[PDB]
């Protein structure tokens, strides 16, 4: 019954490739729960798009620097 | 000539060390040829420096020397890192050592010293004749290399070491290829025993073992084979009594493998079908042996569950192998299964459960050691990159143990190296860059975590992190089948019934006891119950009274009250069952320390004794003041006295000094470490110059509070590894005769990560009697001073009948800073002895009946001011009453006093007062009353019984009125006035105290007068705040000051003396809002005395007295300063009772409004 | 931009997107692997009743099972596939190592043995059912072949109960609980 509003009215869904294939700006946000890390969609993005990604964690100077 | 000879052994050091920073600078740069060229600068300045050395020596054969090598120093920081990256496994040693073994040029015998920290299982270098015959293991094992290596007068440390490192490989190899085919000769294992070293005879037998398991596999036959294993057990089982102590460890070890060999195979012979022992077969760890590979050192492969890894042949010495358990089966088969695809392998669990050991084995069955590292909040990022850099271009296997306690962002940072380190590792990268610097990557490395989750203060894991870790839970070890298999190992008759009753009780003691947080009876207290165990088999026999005493000499010492009980009847039902010279020992050891060897402290000494002997850290938990510290300095002086072993003891307080200041702390300036208090105690007795610590037992005190961020530093000292992992690297091991002590008094915040490595010793009540206590104090107050006639008038009055009840009346008295009044027996006993000391000019002249009552009055006002000191007036008056009715004797009133011997009261004492009209304003004025003298007078007797003093009331009670107007009287002290806020540091009382004191080495913090004593005044002492686990800096420092008389200089880690410096601190309530309780420890060596508003009519009549001094300017208006003054004082009162704090917070009168 | 990263909510759904992302056998053995990861992190949603505890399962658990399933299969060449060993490893190592409680380890196992029995016939779901390759498709007829077999699957409403083989009473217990959240939330949003 949740569901049936998405069956019955919105007929489209956009997952991460469209989100970032269909919008203008250049800077995106990700969020997720605590022990869930979705760097591997982006990663399978990156690879499917023929761009190369720099992963650089945040947390030290020196790679504060490196960003 | 103390002072000569102090400053000559200051200047012996400083001469030593100056030697030795020069020979390594002449080896590094003196003396070697084609080494000046790289910087010609720094050659110049070390040019330059060694002219200036040798000016000296020669000055010095017919200081700032020193600061121009270590200013030179950083500028070999780049020398001793292109040196490391030479030979890789230099990251593992400091820059002295690594200075030591550059510098060696001929000696060649420094090396055979930093074998342990390089190699981590060899002891030393075999040489013979200016040649490497072979190395030696830790254990003590010979293993001789195939070809000796020739040395040179020219060659230099690391390709000679590099060979050497690739010798070993090729020996282990030979020896495994010669044991593996006289093996497949047919011959039997006991004479191969004692030929070969154990790593070869273990991996031959292995590989015997999985091809014959194989052969019989092909077939559906194991009974043959089976007993044929179990008759090789029993052979080897037979052979063990009759072996030396190294045949006896590799015996034992060998025994353990095989143990495996007939558990697997029993367990192949009992499946039903071919596929289920197929699947078995599979999940088992096999050794397979390459027959078609022309290089040496890659022949040998294990496989388990299909995956295959690559034997190492890296030497191993004879280690503590560990009982194959099924769960150490899954986790080697994870291990494998992380490995596989160069992931990092990851442990998570419980403590106690064998997390790093299983990584150890699986090292150790892959035939390397694992090097482990114990991380904590000091490993920052570029330290944690640093030890990685080590371990990739070593190719070692890294275990980063303790992997929860780096903080969040350092998790966070070092993601990205170790995802390139799994890259690399997965595409066959030969360079990896990690901190700027691109570092070749040895194909044969890893890293292994094994975190702890579900604990206070550790830090979680990001997920980006953890998905590079494939984590397996170790949450229940199997305890029985260890048991077991150690107990038959051990020669022991009857193990199977034996370790399922040990385990059994160890659950119902689990069960059955009360819910105290330090109750972990795990897998640990089992390997210290077997521990122990063994060597008792001399006195006791193989059987169950081995076992029994075992458990008790482990378990009994840290039950409570009625656990021992519990302990008593389960050890009945489940179980059915001299020490002269030691007990004499501890006699005449307390006899002469001044103790008296109750039930109790006899009890206490001979659990921590018989603990100790076998467990190398130790807790000793308790009531504050009830008896831990004279239980181990009784047992250390037996100790002395019994086995001749000179004893030495450092005693630490934790938590009175950072972290920073205890490890150490790398300067970020230019990465140089800095060695810290314990780091450079340990570094001292591993390096042992002058021979002393040879044949000494070193005790490290750790007296205070557990915190876990403080002691989980040292994890991998107190477990079985021994090793202090230091943040640049080094690698201190922990020597056998070194002992570390935590006293403590409470458990609270303390993890079973701690409590479970250290034997721990619980005093549920004190180990002293009252009386006991009350003679041991006026035997130390005789002992620090006729003197025989005065010593029995003092004890026959000390008459314990009246002394116990009113003891237990003074129990009924509500106390301000609550001290039990068994900690309140110092201030008494001392009091009561200065007070006769100072009155025995003047006892000649008076009879016995004289003297008797002065004695009697001294003591009642000594009794009184201790025992009642920090209560009311009332409650002052109830005491004196009742102490009155419980002592023929001399009546001792409120007000009662002695003058120069007669006695007399305080109101013939009061002084006139004429205050002049400008007088008002000098604050160091105060009015006299009964009161003022009162408090006046005691505060003076305390301070000159050599006591600390704390004065306890509400705001504007006049407790700094009554400590300046009892100091200005006197040319005997100083006072410096210190006034605590919420954030005050041990360097604000050290600040306080660097224009009044002076640092003499005799070092000393003296006092800079020569005949005034100083009086350190602290006000607002509960103000200092508590950290997140419960503990006050200042608090401990003072209580250090008071006790131990001293304290560790942070920067040189050196040892000061507290000579004529004495401590009052001035308090306010507790119940007041902002104010903390302090900890009983550091009260009970500070005498409290209560200082109470003063009454309406004594305001009225101080304040009377007040304004007739003012009204003195006015003459006419004489006869208003009764009326003013009683105004006044009603107007504080009447403010004081409408105005509270319950409308604002700042609403605080006090007569210094009046 | 701002996209939040959470999981499928449906076990269809999610076997769609793991097939998508990727002899015949292994072809089959990964087409099992998706079904049985799409099952265990569709029960890991029911605190309370699927499991003991939150357990997460992630794509490198199901890379690592990949790995395995395919060394198995190249390493047995007799084609007797040993489907003992793959639910013993998968159960106890690949999947079972982040499990600490028993019980839960004892669902995996179960899960595991439902999932790789190596039957001619499978019923993994109880409309769904999955022939074992034959001795002469090819590797893109076979990814036809499956991939038409997952397109026909209908999902019934009570998936939570009837594919993951559960009592109805705690799967209502919270369908109930987040519709009421759910629907109180978007009550309270539209009155104003
Ligand atoms: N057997 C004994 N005979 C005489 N005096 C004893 C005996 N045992 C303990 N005492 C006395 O008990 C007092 C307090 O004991 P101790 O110094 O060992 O305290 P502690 O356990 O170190 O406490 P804290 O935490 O306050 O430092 C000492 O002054 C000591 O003289
Ligand atoms: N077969 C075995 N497996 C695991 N632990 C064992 C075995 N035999 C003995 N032990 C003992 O169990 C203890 C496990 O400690 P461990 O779990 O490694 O500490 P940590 O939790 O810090 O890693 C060790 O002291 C070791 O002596
Ligand atoms: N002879 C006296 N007897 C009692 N109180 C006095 C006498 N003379 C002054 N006082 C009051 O005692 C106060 C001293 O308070 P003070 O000791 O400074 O507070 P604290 O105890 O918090 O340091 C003075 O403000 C003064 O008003
Ligand atoms: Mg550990």
């Amino acid at each position: 019954a949740l569901n049936w509003f998405k069956n019955e009215f919105f007929v489209d869904e956009w997952n991460i490739a469209d989100v970032v294939a269909n919008s203008e700006n250049n800077y995106f946000t990700m969020a997720s729960e605590r022990d869930v890390d979705g760097t591997f969609k982006l990663i399978e993005l990156a690879k499917a798009s023929k761009e190369s990604l720099k992963i650089i964690p945040l947390g030290s100077i020196e790679n504060l620097n490196y960003a | 000539l103390e002072s000569k000879l102090t400053k000559l052994s200051e200047i012996q050091v400083n001469w030593v060390e100056v030697q030795f920073y020069w020979l390594d600078l002449y080896g590094i740069l003196g003396e070697n040829l084609d080494i000046q060229n790289f910087l010609p600068l720094e050659t110049s300045k070390f040019k330059s420096l060694t002219s200036e050395y040798k000016m000296i020596t020669t000055r010095a054969f017919q200081k700032l020397t020193i600061d121009s090598l270590k200013m030179i120093k950083s500028s070999l920081s780049t020398f001793l890192e292109r040196q490391r990256r030479q030979f890789p496994r230099f990251y593992f040693l400091g820059n002295d050592d690594l200075l030591k073994i550059i510098g060696s040029g001929k000696h060649h015998d420094q090396v055979s010293k930093f074998m342990k920290k390089m190699f981590g299982s060899i002891e030393s270098i075999i040489f013979f004749e200016d040649s490497i015959t072979g190395v030696r293991s830790v254990e003590g094992e010979v293993l001789n290399l195939n070809e000796k290596i020739e040395l040179k007068d020219s060659i230099q440390a690391q390709e000679w070491l590099n060979i050497l490192d690739t010798e070993i490989k090729l020996s282990v190899f030979t020896q495994f290829r010669d044991c593996l085919g006289q093996l497949k000769d047919g011959t039997d294992i006991e004479v191969v025993v004692s030929k070969y070293i154990f790593q070869a005879i273990l991996l031959s037998a292995q590989v015997m073992w999985t091809e014959l398991v194989e052969k019989c596999l092909q077939t559906n036959e194991f009974s043959k084979y089976w007993k044929e294993v179990d008759m090789k057990i029993k052979g080897l089982l037979d052979k063990l009594n009759k072996s030396s102590d190294n045949v006896k460890k590799k015996i034992e070890a060998l025994l353990v493998e095989y143990l495996h060999f007939n558990n697997v195979i029993g367990q192949l012979k009992n499946c039903s079908t071919k596929e289920e022992a197929r699947l078995l077969w599979a999940k088992v760890q096999k050794f397979y042996q390459k027959n078609d590979t022309l290089d040496d050192l890659n022949s040998v492969f294990i496989s388990q569950s299909g995956y295959l890894l690559q034997y190492k042949f890296e030497y191993i010495g004879i280690p503590e192998r560990l009982i194959y358990t099924p769960l150490l089966l899954v986790g080697f088969a994870t291990l494998t299964d992380s490995l596989h695809q160069k992931y990092g392998g990851c442990f998570f669990g419980p403590a106690g459960t064998g997390k790093t050991e299983t990584v150890k084995a699986f090292g150790q069955n892959l035939g390397r050691v694992v090097v482990v590292f114990n991380c904590d909040d000091s490993f920052d990022y570029q330290v944690l990159s640093r030890l990685l850099v080590g371990i990739t271009q070593i190719g070692a296997w890294g275990c980063f143990d303790e992997f929860n306690r780096l903080d969040e962002k350092v998790l966070s940072a070092v993601s990205a190296n170790i995802q390139q380190i799994q890259n690399g590792l997965q595409v066959g990268k030969s360079h990896i860059t990690l901190l700027e610097e691109e570092t070749p990557l040895s194909p044969h490395t890893a890293v292994f975590i094994t975190l702890n989750p579900g604990y206070n203060g550790r830090s979680e894991l990001p997920e980006n992190l953890k998905k590079s870790f494939r984590e397996f839970s170790m949450k229940s070890p199997q305890s029985g089948t260890i048991a077991e298999m150690i107990l038959q190992i051990m020669g022991f008759e009857d193990s199977k019934s034996l370790a399922s009753k040990i385990v059994h009780f160890l659950e119902l003691l689990s069960s059955k006891c009360s819910s105290m947080n330090h109750y972990h009876f795990g897998l640990r207290t089992l390997k210290g119950v077997l521990r122990n165990c063994s060597p008792l088999v001399s006195e006791f026999g193989e059987g169950e009274k081995t076992v029994v005493e075992s458990l008790k000499r482990v378990i009994l010492p840290s039950l409570g009250d009625t656990d021992e009980l519990v302990f008593k009847d389960e050890l009945s039902k489940i179980f059915d069952s001299n020490s002269k010279a030691i007990v004499q020992c501890l006699k005449d050891a307390g006899q002469r320390s001044g103790f008296s060897m109750s039930e109790e402290f006899l009890k206490k000494c001979m659990q921590f004794y018989y603990m100790q002997k076998t467990q190398q850290a130790l807790i000793l938990v308790g009531k504050a003041g009830c008896g831990k510290t004279a239980t181990w300095k009784t047992v250390i002086d037996a100790m002395a006295i019994f086995d001749g072993h000179a004893n030495v003891v450092y005693v630490i307080d934790t938590k009175v000094l950072t972290k920073e200041s205890l490890y150490g702390s790398m300067l970020k300036a230019t990465l140089e470490w800095r060695d810290g208090l314990f780091t450079s105690i340990l570094r001292r007795v591993n390096d042992d110059i002058t021979g002393t610590f040879k044949n000494s037992r070193i005790w490290v005190v750790f007296d205070s509070d557990l915190d876990p961020e403080y002691v989980e530093a040292m994890n991998s000292v107190l477990d079985d590894n021994k090793i202090l992992t230091l943040p640049n690297g080094e690698r201190l091991p922990i020597p056998p005769n070194f002992r570390i002590l935590f006293e403590t008094d409470n458990l609270d915040h303390t993890t079973p990560a701690t409590i479970t490595r250290c034997g721990l010793l619980w005093f549920s009540t004190d180990v002293c009697s009252i009386s006991s206590k009350i003679d041991h104090l006026l035997n130390k107050s005789y002992e620090a001073l006729e003197l025989d006639k005065l010593k029995d008038l003092i004890s026959d009055s000390f008459d314990m009948a009246s002394l116990t009840n009113i003891f237990t009346c003074s129990n009924d008295l509500v106390h301000i800073l609550g001290v039990r009044t068994f900690n309140k027996l110092e201030t008494a006993v001392q009091l009561a002895v200065h007070l006769i000391s100072s009155y025995r000019q003047w006892f000649q002249n008076l009879d016995d009946k004289s003297l008797k009552d002065v004695i009697t009055l001294l003591i009642k006002r000594s009794l009184l001011y201790a025992l009642a000191g920090d209560s009311t007036g009332e409650s002052q008056r109830a005491f004196i009453q009742t102490i009155n009715t419980y002592f023929d004797s001399q009546e001792l009133s409120d007000y009662s006093t002695i003058v120069i011997l007669s006695f007399s009261s305080f109101c013939s004492e009061i002084p006139s007062v004429s205050l002049e009209a400008h007088e008002v304003m000098r604050p160091d004025i105060v009015i006299p009353t009964i009161d003022t003298i009162k408090h006046e007078k005691i505060f003076y007797d305390l301070l000159n019984s050599k006591r600390g003093i704390i004065l306890c009331g509400p705001p504007g009670s006049g407790k700094t009125m009554i400590m300046n107007n009892a100091l200005r009287n006197s040319s005997l002290y100083d006072v410096v006035g210190i006034n605590f806020s919420k954030d005050t540091t041990t360097e604000h009382i050290l600040s306080a105290l660097h224009r009044h004191t002076n640092y003499v080495t005799t070092l000393t913090l003296l006092p800079k007068s020569d005949i005034k004593n100083l009086v350190l005044f602290c006000d607002e002492i509960n103000l200092p705040k508590l950290d997140k686990y419960g503990s006050q800096n200042v608090v401990l420092f003072l209580r250090q000051l008071m006790e131990k008389q001293g304290f560790w200089k942070t920067p040189e880690n050196k040892w000061v003396t507290i000579e004529r410096i004495h401590i009052v601190g001035a308090c306010n309530p507790p119940t007041d809002p902002g104010r903390i309780p302090m900890s009983e420890r550091f009260t009970r060596h500070a005498a409290i005395l209560y200082l109470g508003y003063p009454s309406g009519k004594s305001l009225s009549q101080i304040y009377e007295i007040y304004y007739k001094a003012i009204f003195k300017l006015v003459p006419e208006f004489r006869s208003y300063t009764e009326p003013f003054a009683r105004a006044s004082v009603h107007l504080y009162n009447e403010c004081k009772a409408r105005y509270s704090t319950g409308l604002q917070s700042h609403y605080l009168f006090s007569p210094r409004e009046l | 931009d701002r996209v939040v990263y959470e999981d499928i909510p449906g076990i269809l759904d999610t076997v769609k997107d793991l097939w998508g992302s990727q002899g015949v056998w292994s072809v089959y053995c990964t087409f099992l692997l998706s079904w049985f990861h799409a099952l265990i992190t569709a029960r890991t949603r029911l605190v309370p009743h699927g499991f003991s505890k939150k357990y997460y399962f992630n794509d490198c658990d199901f890379q690592f099972a990949s790995v395995y399933l395919e060394n198995v299969l190249a390493t047995n060449s007799t084609n007797n596939i040993p489907w003992a060993q793959v639910r013993d490893h998968i159960a106890t190592i690949v999947y079972g190592g982040k499990i600490d409680e028993e019980k839960d380890l004892e669902v995996v196992a179960k899960l595991c043995a439902h999932v790789f029995c190596g039957s001619d016939n499978l019923q993994i779901v109880p409309g769904v059912r999955i022939p074992q390759p034959l001795l002469q498709q090819s590797e893109e007829e076979e990814r036809a072949r499956l991939t038409a077999i997952l397109s026909n699957t209908i999902e019934p409403a009570d998936s939570l109960s009837s594919w993951l083989q559960l009592p109805r009473e705690s799967i209502l217990d919270y369908e109930r609980l987040q519709a009421k959240e759910v629907a109180s939330s978007t009550e309270q949003l539209l009155q104003e």
